[PDB]
DNA sequence: ACTAGTAATAACTACTTTATCTTTTAAT
DNA sequence: ATTAAAAGATAAAGTAGTTGAGCCTGGTCATTACTAGT
């Protein structure tokens, strides 16, 4: 519903993974690992292109 | 909320007029002037909380996304209502609840 | 397809003043030009270049 | 009287630059 | 004594560089109207 705020409606996945992943928290895990896997690819040029400027 | 003219339907404006000093509205596009009673002219204000009511209508009764709670109605005492929050997109916007009841679908808040 | 038809409209008006200054009569057969969309269609599906 | 060669048809951060400004000074 | 001239401070805007290493695979590399051989 709208306006709400309780944590299983704002990415809280209260199971295990033993237990297994409701489908509004898998959707949520998946949106969190697209956002790391994002963040690691555009952290490693920054770094790569950083060292190469302070070696030379 | 200015006062527009009457035959060429243009807004006026606020003039000071000398021989018997009063504040009239003019018009620039012809001569059409009247009398103005009000000095409240400009109003400006950094914080305000006008707009948090939104834009309910007398359809807002069938919306399924909105919340339905049970709380009192002023006059009537339903147990039917549905709930929101305000409208407003300003970053220090409070959090207070806005109700809305079903068989007289008028406004109340918790005050 | 519209700017393929587009082309060939305009190579086909190229040849038809071109007889018509020349003062000769065509056949309205050897006019049209199939292989310019031919070409373009194949060679857009080919390399993937969305373009001429 | 026909044919084939054939040649021409991207944001982020930085520096630099320019014109604007204006205050300054000696001149009205 | 006071203000025209103007040299110069500098505020604002236009311009320009540049982006992590390697490795593998497959696909392409124009086009057609003018003028000379038989
Ligand atoms: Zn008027
Ligand atoms: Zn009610």
């Amino acid at each position: 519903t709208k306006d709400d705020f309780s944590p299983e409606s704002k990415g809280f996945v209260e199971n295990s993974y033993l237990r297994g992943l409701t489908p509004q928290e898998f959707f949520f895990h998946a949106m969190a690992g697209r956002e790391g896997l994002i963040d690691t690819a555009v952290k490693t040029a920054e770094t790569g292109y950083i060292q190469r400027r302070l070696v030379k | 909320s200015f006062r527009f003219c009457l035959e060429c339907n243009n807004m006026l404006y606020p003039k000071e007029d000398k021989e018997n000093q009063r504040l009239l509205y003019s018009c620039r596009n012809c001569d059409y002037t009247e009398l103005a009673e009000d000095p409240k002219v400009y109003r400006h204000e950094l914080i305000t909380n006008i707009g948090e009511t939104a834009g309910i209508v007398d359809d807002i009764g069938q919306d399924p996304t909105l919340p339905r709670s049970d709380k009192e109605c002023p006059e009537c005492h339903s147990r039917d209502c549905v709930f929101f929050q305000s409208q407003q997109r300003r970053k220090d916007t409070n959090m207070t609840l806005f109700y809305v009841c079903l068989n007289c679908k008028k406004t109340f808040r918790d005050e | 397809f519209r700017i393929l038809f587009r082309k060939l409209t305009r190579e086909i008006y190229r040849y038809m003043q071109r007889c018509i200054e020349t003062d000769r009569d065509f056949n309205l057969n050897l006019a049209v030009k199939s292989t310019t969309i031919t070409s373009g269609l194949k060679y857009s599906l080919a390399t993937g270049n969305w373009g001429e």
